[PDB]
DNA sequence: ACATGCACAGGATGTATATATCTGACACGTGCCTGGAGACTAGGGAGTAATCCCCTTGGCGGTTAAAACGCGGGGGACAGCGCGTACGTGCGTTTAAGCGGTGCTAGAGCTGTCTACGACCAATTGAGCGGCCTCGGCACCGGGATTCTCCAGGGCGGCCGCGTATAGGGTC
DNA sequence: GACCCTATACGCGGCCGCCCTGGAGAATCCCGGTGCCGAGGCCGCTCAATTGGTCGTAGACAGCTCTAGCACCGCTTAAACGCACGTACGCGCTGTCCCCCGCGTTTTAACCGCCAAGGGGATTACTCCCTAGTCTCCAGGCACGTGTCAGATATATACATCCTGTGCATGT
């Protein structure tokens, strides 16, 4: 006289981070919303020259060009992860990766 | 005598202010299975489907008709028979011997919502209904196979189970099925553990039988 | 309301040549536009290098070519470098 | 605090497209600064072209340029 | 005259001769420029062009689609082991990633 | 018969004997200042060749190459070398 | 007329002004040049050269030799940090290598 | 002509050591020898192709210069 | 009897290599290897001295920094080996093949 | 005589597909007008020939540094295990992005005018380049002085075994 | 109730890990000669920079239009956020064993120096044809407009398997 739902098992952990991974690598939508993307944006110009103004097609432009940016980094950075025995990807990764790119 | 009648569907049936989540067939994955492999698709290969609790479909998946990765759509439950319980109801034996990982039914019934499953719940209590088919598949939806339900409803809660419930998602929208979680013989009974069922009652004991049993459930 | 050169048509006409049936997007348009653009600049300069290197004040033929055999690699320098002999071969008899 | 302003789930979906499974948490932070020096050398870039053109507008073929500059060349935007 | 005979007809070409040639002589890149270097760039142009659109009207034919889109185009050049040498460096807006997950990642038995 | 070969060696030298009188260069460091010298002035030049071209200009002004200055050149290499060429530029005009 | 006044002299210059306009003008940069960007390039390529020399000339000194070589043109290079943004991608001849070993190779105590 | 065994595993040991590195694998010899022949073949193609288009039968030092340069490893000190 | 312990010699080697500025690789095995690569490009070839001189200051400089990116890769394995993994690691992340 | 086992004509809705309607996305069609094309000329860049005369290739021989080879052994790579916590999965709330619509104005983008800057040319002349010579900075050598690494034996902190002191328990 | 049997931690060295120097080579520096060859300083000349003047057009400057960038507001709702939970992954520790390093001996081939020889790069002299420049003229390509034809797409009507309920055959 008791009630009460069951509850399937939670998918092990990983199951839908291979699924996220197949569903962005089949996408080529912005993972970042626009309107802090456009934001920092406009702080990080401030800096070089107030009162600027930008087109719609200039922050677009970049958005697009940091995604890239970002998700090549990624992409080196797990290969790093990879080879140190790992499957999580850290900070030290990262810097490896850039290192090793040219940017550090 | 026999178990008390109900509808006894095939596929899911929303009820109330329920709504699916059906994909159309080209937002549905594909794996990189291949019709010309040992088993496409099948259980014990890489399909990437079947790893991601995916299930292929037929007109998407490139091994065609060669996918073995189509248990829920076409349904090969293996064959089973419902036979009355010590103290818990009725249970399910099935008719041949069941290879750990073999896909043993699927859960169905009739989807409600929240507020909905805490009225069913309730009219329970008011006629002191002992027997719960809820499961929740997700929040806003919850499977009850009361009413209408397929011989799955027959699995009874084991603290020590034979069979599990999974979740996959087919033709884009959640789905739960039963699998077989060790090499079952014949003439065993099937039980999957409830894994919860303590909303706010008094915990109905857990006649199992199981070497572990925590005595109720839970 | 001013004219703005493309490459849009010469684009389509060699699309309809071999994929007849295709269409193409405006924004892959535009991402052609700026192959097209992108690979001119990149010939271009690497030709106006070569005219400079030799001390010459022209760029003929054969500096285009030996900017493609530069800058593209292998089975695409062939094709490419075939391409426009072949070209440059029907346009002087004609 | 608009560098906050992305956001965790962001940074993770830029890893799944990636193809990157597990996430130290250590990451979000440290990408962030990394997102940070990125955006401002194109930035200053895009800057300098729009100064010099005397406009007070960054145009996307200013970022283009900038991008272009860097390595990064970008296809569909001009 | 003599009926203008537009020299891309004449080199067989769907590139413009005239305007590549245009853009050569306007760009500062020798103070002359030769009569065929415009032809033969305009072929290898129209060549780099069709070599590129006939991979992604393939690719758009694998998804059952009939337009090429960014995604097309970028799934044709990281194919394509040439285009992607020719085109490493070059990020294309909407275009995405080629599908791939490390062998490690998935899981095991 | 025998042409005749340019170089910056002479005003690197120049250069070297302002900045340390008591102190000589080899060839090989000489021929490596020359290299500097013409790979930035290719830099500088054709970063503010086509930044003419962007604005649809014809001429190489001291504009295009302070602009070509700051985009190529980092940090405080910009701010000093900008400082420098202004005042080059602001000294010659009043001779 | 005046006798002579070379523009380097006038701009206060040691780099060649005068053969700065010409390399300008031959080089196909643009198809005019204006009178103050050879002065104002000589300038720059005379702040840099200075900077560099500025920089080797020290290490020469720290290496008790009193003749700058490429090994010194490298350490000043490599040892500077807006210099060595500037050239990063540049190999100097018979320049060698800044003397690192990492911390984790290092005998342990 | 296996040339290429003449940049022998000691030779291999130096330009390891002046990068920093304190312990080698025996098998780094034969990679570093097919990543050195990579590099060469590249630099040698684009000197080639310089040659040739100067209708010249000599390879000079800016023609490897240039193609150093075009491959993004500029070098100073030979012109 | 006296004998040092694996890996004194070779920090040495390694101080001695960072403080020369001098080639490592021999002379004539590169230039035979520099002719017998460019036999499969054009045939009857000659070179500068100063060519052959420049092809191996550009290769010698390559193979250092690729050393260096390869020593941090086995660093970051926790190793002080380099082994192949570590050069291909490290030339997949430069951009290489 | 009768209700058990179980069915067959009608309903009834999922099931499968024809069908009227949108919403763009391009698809031809004008309408211009600007920029290629034809035609012709002038002159300079490039091609060809001849000639010199560096500098690359090839040979020879000796010296000796360096590579090749062998071998012991030490330490690092690498496999295995255990644990504990950090990260992934999911839920319930909250927030802020996105969308739409409205409204205003900075400023991009263009035109017109005119001027003052840059190309161009001829004459002039001094700066910079090739050639040549010398003397000091550096490379090399050699012997002595530190300096650094390595390992063999002693003190210096253990816990650790063993005989031993202290007190509980059974018995007269 | 005291006396003797008996157990159990107490301390008393009892060897031990394990630092700590001390000294022996080995390597590296350091300093004085020594000589040699290249930096650097000068000379002569030539050719490129400077002076001057002319002329044309690039661009600066003003002015105008109207695009599109920004500011705001309200609603919907998806996404972000915070927390709970539980497992699987990172990381530390251990052992083992193999493979690479350090060093000695042998072998080989790089390197150095010297000498020819001839190939081919560099330079010069002509010359001739190919490109810029120009002027005229027309059509190719771009801007804008509207048709057409899809996919998509919600509407709607017949078909296929299931559901029904009282009646057909029957064992009581
Ligand atoms: N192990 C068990 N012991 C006792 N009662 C049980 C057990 N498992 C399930 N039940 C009862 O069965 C209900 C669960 C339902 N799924 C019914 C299953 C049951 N076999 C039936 O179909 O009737 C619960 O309300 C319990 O009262
Ligand atoms: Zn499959
Ligand atoms: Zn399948
Ligand atoms: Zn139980």
């Amino acid at each position: 006289a008791t009630g009460g739902v069951m509850k399937p098992h939670r998918y092990r952990p990983g199951t839908v981070a291979l699924r996220e991974i197949r569903r962005y690598q089949k996408s080529t939508e912005l993972l970042i919303r626009k309107l802090p993307f456009q934001r920092l944006v406009r702080e990080i110009a401030q800096d070089f020259k107030t009162d600027l103004r930008f087109q719609s097609s200039a922050v677009m432009a970049l958005q697009e060009a940091c995604e890239a940016y970002l998700v090549g980094l990624f992409e080196d950075t797990n290969l790093c992860a990879i080879h140190a025995k790992r499957v999580t990807i850290m900070p030290k990764d990262i810097q490896l990766a850039r290192r090793i790119r040219g940017e550090r | 005598r026999k178990p008390p009648p109900y509808k006894h569907i095939k596929v899911n049936k929303p009820y109330g202010k329920v709504q699916i989540y059906t994909a159309d067939i080209s937002e549905i994955p594909k794996c990189n299975c291949k019709p010309t492999d040992e088993n496409p698709c099948g259980f014990d290969s890489e399909c990437l489907n079947r790893m991601l609790m995916f299930e292929c479909h037929p007109q998407v998946c490139p091994a065609g008709e060669f996918c073995q990765n189509q248990c829920f759509t076409k349904r090969q439950y293996p064959e089973t028979k419902i036979i009355k319980t010590d103290g818990k109801g009725w249970g399910l034996v099935a008719k041949r011997d069941i290879r750990k990982g073999e896909f043993v039914n699927e859960y169905v019934g009739e989807l409600i919502d929240k507020e909905e499953c805490m009225a069913r719940i309730k009219h329970a209590h008011e006629n002191d209904i002992t027997h719960f088919y809820m499961l929740t598949i997700d929040k806003d939806r919850i499977i009850d196979a009361g009413p209408k339900g397929n011989y799955s409803r027959f699995m009874n809660h084991s603290c020590q189970p034979n069979c599990e419930t999974l979740k996959w998602t087919v033709n884009g929208d959640t789905r739960v099925g039963l699998f077989a979680v060790c090499d079952i013989p014949a003439g065993t009974e099937l039980t999957f553990n409830y894994n919860l069922d303590c909303l706010g009652n008094e915990k109905t004991v857990c006649r199992c039988g199981a070497s572990n049993c925590s005595g109720f459930l839970g | 309301r001013s004219r703005k050169e493309s490459y849009s048509i010469y684009v389509y006409k060699v699309l309809k040549q071999v994929h007849p049936d295709t269409g193409i997007s405006s924004k892959a348009m535009g991402i052609m536009n700026s192959f097209v653009n992108d690979i001119f600049e990149r010939i271009a300069g690497e030709a106006s290098r070569l005219a400079h290197y030799n001390k010459r004040s022209t760029i003929t033929s054969r500096e285009i070519q030996t900017a493609v055999r530069l800058l593209l690699p292998g089975e695409l320098a062939k094709h490419a470098v075939s391409e426009g002999t072949k070209a440059v071969t029907k346009y002087t008899s004609a | 605090d608009n560098i906050q302003g992305i956001t965790k789930p962001a940074i993770r979906r830029l890893a799944r497209r990636g193809g990157v499974k597990r996430i130290s948490g250590l990451i979000y932070e440290e990408t962030r600064g990394v997102l940070k020096v990125f955006l401002e050398n194109v930035i200053r870039d895009a800057v300098t072209y729009t100064e010099h053109a005397k406009r007070k507008t960054v145009t996307a073929m200013d970022v283009v340029y900038a991008l272009k500059r860097q390595g990064r060349t970008l296809y569909g935007f001009g | 005259r003599a009926k203008a005979k537009t020299r891309s007809s004449r080199a067989g070409l769907q590139f413009p001769v005239g305007r590549v040639h245009r853009l050569l002589r306007k760009g500062n890149y020798a103070e002359r420029v030769g009569a065929g270097a415009p032809v033969y760039l305009a072929a290898v142009l129209e060549y780099l062009t069709a070599e590129i659109l006939e991979l992604a009207g393939n690719a758009a034919r694998d998804n059952k689609k009939t337009r090429i889109i960014p995604r097309h185009l970028q799934l044709a050049i990281r194919n394509d082991e040439e285009l992607n040498k020719l085109l490493g460096k070059v990020t294309i807006a909407q275009g995405g990633v080629l599908p791939n997950i490390q062998a490690v990642l998935l899981p095991k038995k």
